[PDB]
């Protein structure tokens, strides 16, 4: 259920290693990433929604998809991005 | 009376012969010599442009040591070190740990050429090479050793390269690829031409001016003595390149140059860039790291490369652009991960400093500046804990440096990933990925620190564990060089 | 607890004796010995990884702590140039002054001919030792062993240098001889050299560090030194060549220092049962080429057979004294 | 193999023989040798306690120069001189002008002994002597020469001793009496024993510590190198004294020691005393000139003198007392007459400084302090013109220094006058007068600056004339070292 | 106007050429020449005042500007020890190495006897030149003239030193000879020395600076050098003494430099009419003692008469080349 | 009429050369000396009288004696001292 990914947080300067769960939705992936980026080096944007995107090819996952269903390679890099929605 | 050097010099390198009791390939194994199907006869056109013979060497070099070692004894009671700018001290601690043992290692890289080159002229030069880095490594141990009693961090001048601390691994990963694990002709191109001629020679000049500008004589004299040794051995890749070009091999030679320059540059962007632009105090800043690169390194490369009959590397334009970026990334990573290095990094983002940064780099405050905005707010607000990390950065699988890049309103951080035989690799840049691709067998099963972490090799598998694994403890672990003094500017 | 500042480097701490300059800049410096399974920070299957696993770590010549080795002379770069700049002033002084006095002009035609055959062509054997000692440098298991080989290699370049220089002075003084043009054919075709040339060509591809030490350090060098320095040198003097008699005695100083460290190394190896036998087999495999080398060279000299008997026994003497 | 020094050393000084073609007295004229009726045989018991032979000398001394000259080249661009304390700069300007040429002159004084001593051991030592001061004079020209372009005053390192500026005449008057115009055995006592062993050796140590304490490396290294040469030749008077004592001559030897020590002391009280107590900044003051005298000079004399079998000079108690006074006089005269020296003197009477002075010298403010009270009032009141002079001070006819002493509520200025063959002479002290009396023929017709003034030899016969006569012009003429900054403390 | 900072020392200003290190630390330094009427800052009738008025200022050898003299070799203290530390490494190298090789043991009994008579006792003549050159130092009219005499005097101490050292090595090797005990009686009583001893004892009380220069610089030294270095030295070599053959050639380097500056001095004197004649009378008064010195010494040597003819002509040659 | 003397002014630290006249009284000698001492390094004492004394033997001259009558050696040293009278 523990599964490593690489977080490329929007407006941060550096990709980081973030352990997620295979059961986590995208929204819970996004929350676990932000913890290493919001209020350390990126400013909260509370009129915004954190969406999860595959780095390599730009595929946008729905907020609600869980990691198990995402078809990810261990350690796959993910854009964490600011959207409305 | 005495002969003139030019009258007998040639006889010192009229040392090739045709083996009989063993074969040419036995005596010069391709994997050590890299003669590349070019004949012993053709390797003999090799002509070093700077010549020296044994008695000249032991005599001029006895004088260089006498000088350097006397300057050091004369300034020792004065303790310049106890009252230097703490960003300067840090610059010294970083230089000694990253380089002393790699200097020493370069004597083997010189020995490789000395035994296995087919150019008689290269073998003798490399003998002097081998002597030079014997000196560099020993004098760079003897100097910092003055300071052991002042801080354990000075023990790192000896220990660093014996540890798995991430910076030490980025150092070995460079050095070993360039000079320890290549054939002779390769070492001559990739080390003496690309790294030494390309980068060291100038770097050491700038570094010596900075020691002086900081009031550090001892160090200015040490660096600038070592620097006068450089080109005697650095010149060795030049004639090798002519020979490869004039026989079938412009592309083999190109490809080696391309790889060595990128690899060099990446090392230089973490080891030198941060220092110039953030550690040396504002009023001493003579030019920016980008300025310094353009004037003293980059144009020398195009000049050299044009004279050799070679091309600018395909990655040149990108490389130009990155002078605006990478070292700002590496500085921010080092500062942010500061308890993972053995020196105290300097934040260098006081208001005056940020103004300077902004004129050297239009766009800085809008990009790089935000992250530092947040770090600063936190510090002003008594939340220092959000300015140290809780995870690992992603490490590039070629340079072993974090994959970092432009933040803020020009967000542009990219990962040049590659799947290869069922493993996912990460690359900090397009060029870093291509170094792996043109020669995957050379790098496959290497594992970077993150890889090791993920794999189970670091136990306990948490940050305190990674600290122990990197051999870091309180007392060595990096912290803010001025102890957060630049923070009072904001309250 | 923050880690306390130390008195010396961490790997030297609590020694009783304050570490010397020598210890301080020479010890525990190779890092490729960290991870025998992967010496370099790359893929573990690169040829170079292989080369060091096989020729350094799987050497049959074994010790738990090769970093404990100490050069009895304690050379560092700084004291190496103090010493050799002294000896070079002496040797360049001989060159300058004997030239002034017309010494090359006083030698007989027979002797000149002997220099072209027995002296000149050493530029090859001494460059070959230079390659030989520099191979020891880059494969030995400890930096204190590498450094002796560093300084020794610079000596062997030294002896090539002397010879390169006199060969020019000889060609200027007897332009009809071919000094400078002919050494390669002599070295390649002269029976008096083919013993040495075979000995050294075969020694140059002994890749195993302990075997290279032995073949170059223990067997080839005393044989080259006894034949070219001791025996050609005192023949030289006896024929009126005062310069070469002194030059060779000057080089023999270097050579004796190479023997002091070789001897220390072997004393240290003999601390582990098995090593003497390991060294002795190595000596037995190589010694008969040394025999041949001395025989083919000394026998073509005047008083040949006797030069043969003394070179043979004085080089065996070198090893007998280390306990081999 | 090589012999041990002790096995053949004696042969280097087994050089006496019995002349035949000329007589002993011809070859060793008494007026040059001063053998004093003691035989060639008896002069051969002479045994230098520090031995050295030619190859040891050229080898250790090649190393000392390499060091000193490299320290100098390494620190040159840094310009420490342009930002040193101006009291330090002044200390350098004074030292170079007073001494460089007198060092050079001491090689002749050494040559005197080298040719005319009857002790074979003395002749060889003096050969090395003669070499040592060749070095001292040349290195003390080469150093200050760095600074010519910064100020004409640095030209004085060469010119001073060619002029009739009063300080230069006090220098020659000392040097010539001690070492240029005496027989060989005398020079050995009066220079090497009394002045060099007695005063230089320690002085140069203190001076080297002060350069370092001031941040002046170049100079610390120069002085402290020269200092390591001293005792090799300074040791020469020791064995001479034993020989005179062991033959009939304890009193001849006593009398020479007495004269040389006073003469030395007087020079030292104007050249060194002011510097310690007023020019070196307060926070660097390690001890007082009186403290320094008691600890490092005076007790060494009693020790030496007891070991030799000699007595304390009759003037000893007076001399002790004068450590409280004389140099305060000389400083006040030099400061007050400041446009008559070639350096800028430092007043050194800020309030903090006056407190220091008061604890080093109970009574200072009550005595010395008043004069400085008046100078200060004037300066505060915008009347600077009452702080420079309009006449000449009286000059002592032996030391050629002004006759000065305790002012204020302990007024004690005395003049030890003497009428001799129809001329009136002036003496700054009882001892100075007695130097003339025991040997009037040596000093009779010498004229000090005042004498010359009074005589008509200075024309125009006013102050501007005396300036020209002393070779001083605007640009060289001394003024207040801090430009009157210490005056703001009083308003 | 405040006086402007200068480019070099005031006495050197406006020269065209930037002054050398040499000029900078050697020129215009004696001050006793300020006031010829009172050279020292004391009573003008002191013996020492007299000594310098008479022997320096009233020299018949005259020039308006003796400070313009320049040593053609431009020695300063720093470059003097660079040069002699080189030559001393060479000479101490010869000592050490020939000892190693038993060279003293190879000389014949006759030759040993010749060293006791003709070589040993030079410790006296070379100390006497040391006193001679050091007198030139302290009376010459200019510091550039004094300095040549400074460095020359250190050489003459050098040659005493060599001789002191070998005399010990000779006494250790032939303890029955009296090496080290007997030199003073030989120097005092041996006819072969009485010519030199007379020459130098009389030269040592020539107080006039120009006369001391000439007597020591122009007449006594070429005669001592031709007899003791050139002639004993090549006899030495011819008898198997390779050490002394080389040592003497080593000292002859110093001696030739003493000749280069002496020659410059005389070139400079000849700028004033009268001086050549002044020097020539001096040469005529002293030369016959030199003749006697060479005759008594060289004639007691093997092949005596011929050593006499060549020492005579090669020392005259020294002066002939200066135009005397 | 011009005649050199050496002034040892009371409470000053140094003897100085002062040209007087042979016609000067002691009072005018004292005035010429004070010029080099009062208000340069000694404080006026205006309830005091400047008397002239011979340095060597301590003879006090009357205010009114002139230099011609004093029996002085050229350059003779004189105490200038503060008295009532
Ligand atoms: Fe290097
Ligand atoms: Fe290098
Ligand atoms: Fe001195
Ligand atoms: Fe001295
Ligand atoms: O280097
Ligand atoms: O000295």
């Amino acid at each position: 259920a523990t599964f490593p990914i690489m977080s490329n947080f929007e407006r941060d300067f550096v990709i980081q290693l973030v352990p997620v769960d295979t059961e986590d939705t995208m929204d819970q992936v996004a929350e676990k990433c932000a913890y290493h980026s919001i209020n350390r080096r990126v400013h909260p944007q509370p009129e915004k929604i954190l969406r999860v995107r595959r780095h390599e090819d730009g595929t946008l996952f729905p907020r609600g998809m869980i990691v198990s269903d995402a078809g990810l390679r261990p350690t796959e890099t993910l854009d964490i991005i600011f959207m409305d929605n | 009376s005495m002969l003139k050097r030019e009258d007998w010099y040639d006889l010192t390198r009229t040392t090739n012969w045709t083996p009989k009791y063993v074969t040419e390939n036995e005596l010069f194994p391709e994997e050590m010599s890299g003669a590349r199907g070019i004949s012993m006869e053709a390797w003999e056109k090799y002509d070093e442009p700077y010549k020296i013979t044994y008695p000249e060497y032991v005599s001029i070099q006895r004088e260089k040591d006498s000088g350097a070692y006397s300057i050091k004894a004369a300034l020792e009671r004065d303790g310049f070190v106890d009252r230097a700018d703490p960003g300067w001290v840090s610059t010294m601690q970083l230089h000694f740990g990253a380089i002393a043992l790699e200097e020493y290692a370069a004597s083997t890289a010189e020995a490789r050429m000395a035994r296995f080159a087919k150019a008689p002229g290269n073998r003798n030069m490399a003998t002097f090479g081998m002597m030079d880095e014997n000196r560099h490594g020993q004098i760079q141990l003897y100097f910092p050793y003055a300071n052991v009693k002042r801080s354990r961090k000075w023990d790192w001048a000896h220990k660093a390269i014996h540890t798995n601390e991430w910076a030490a691994i980025a150092a070995r990963s460079f050095f070993d690829d360039m000079m320890m694990t290549r054939d002779s002709v390769a070492v001559s191109i990739m080390l003496t031409f690309a790294f030494e001629t390309g980068f060291c020679n100038m770097q050491f000049l700038g570094l010596a001016a900075d020691a002086a500008e900081a009031g550090d004589h001892t160090f200015a004299s040490l660096i600038s003595s070592i620097q006068t040794d450089e080109s005697r051995h650095a010149q060795q890749g030049g004639p090798s390149l002519k020979i490869l070009v004039e026989n079938g091999k412009k592309d083999e030679a190109q490809q080696m140059v391309d790889v060595a320059i990128w690899r060099s540059w990446k090392l230089f962007s973490v080891l030198t860039g941060p220092i110039m632009d953030y550690y040396t105090p504002l009023e001493s800043r003579n030019q920016s790291f980008k300025e310094f690169m353009l004037e003293w390194i980059v144009a020398q490369f195009e000049r050299q490369l044009l004279d050799l009959g070679l091309d600018k590397p395909w990655y040149w334009d990108q490389f130009m652009q990155d002078l605006d970026e990478t070292h700002h990334g590496m500085h921010l990573g080092v500062w942010y991960w500061r308890p993972t290095v053995w020196w105290d990094p300097a934040a260098g983002v006081s208001p005056e400093e940020r103004e300077w940064l902004e004129e050297k780099y239009p766009g800085w405050n809008d990009t790089w500046g935000q992250c530092w905005d947040v770090i600063t707010d936190n510090l002003v607000n008594g939340k220092p804990e959000l300015t140290v990390p809780e995870t690992l950065p992603t490490i590039c699988n070629m340079c072993n440096l974090p994959i970092a890049h432009t933040p803020g309103n020009k967000w542009n951080v990219k990962d040049y990933q590659l799947e290869y035989e069922g493993r996912l690799y990460h690359f900090g840049s397009e060029a870093d990925r291509w170094c792996f691709q043109i020669d995957p067998e050379r790098y496959e099963n290497h594992t970077n620190l993150v890889d090791r972490f993920l794999k189970g090799e670091i136990q306990p598998a948490d940050l305190a564990g990674a600290l122990m694994y990197m051999s870091l403890e309180p007392g060595v672990m990096g912290d803010d060089a001025h102890d957060y003094e630049w923070v009072k500017a904001y309250q | 607890e923050a880690l306390k500042p130390l008195k010396t480097w961490s790997h030297l701490a609590g020694n009783r004796r304050r570490p010397s300059e020598y210890e301080v800049v020479s010890t525990n410096l190779h890092y490729f010995t960290d991870n025998p399974e992967r010496p370099w920070e790359l893929d573990s299957n690169l040829p170079m990884q292989t080369w060091y696993k096989k020729y350094c770590f799987d050497s049959p010549l074994k010790h738990d702590d090769w970093n404990a080795f100490r050069d009895p002379d304690q050379l560092v770069y700084r004291t190496y140039n103090l010493l050799q700049d002294g000896q070079e002033s002496y040797v360049q002084g001989l060159f300058d002054q004997l030239n002034d006095r017309g010494h090359d002009q006083m030698l007989t035609r027979e002797w000149v001919e002997t220099l072209a055959r027995f002296y000149t062509p050493a530029r090859y054997l001494f460059h070959a030792l230079q390659m030989g000692s520099v191979y020891i440098h880059q494969i030995a298991p400890a930096s204190t062993i590498t450094n002796c080989a560093t300084y020794e290699t610079a000596d062997h370049l030294r002896w090539l240098t002397h010879t390169a220089y006199r060969t020019r002075e000889l060609a200027n003084c007897y332009p009809d001889v071919g000094f400078g043009k002919r050494e390669r054919d002599v070295w390649e075709n002269d029976p008096a050299w083919q013993g040495f040339r075979e000995l050294i060509e075969k020694a140059l591809i002994a890749w195993d560090w302990g075997e290279a030490f032995t073949a170059i350090n223990l067997v080839t060098k005393p044989a080259v030194e006894e034949a070219l320095l001791q025996q050609l040198g005192s023949l030289a003097q006896s024929e009126g060549d005062t310069l070469l008699g002194l030059l060779a005695q000057a080089q023999k100083r270097d050579a004796e220092r190479h023997r002091r460290w070789s001897s220390a190394l072997v004393k240290m190896a003999l601390e582990k049962e098995g090593n003497r036998e390991v060294l002795q087999k190595w000596v037995a495999k190589w010694e008969p080429l040394a025999d041949k080398a001395i025989e083919a060279y000394c026998s073509a000299l005047p008083d040949g057979e006797n030069a043969i008997v003394e070179a043979k026994s004085a080089s065996r003497y070198v090893r007998q004294m280390m306990g081999l």
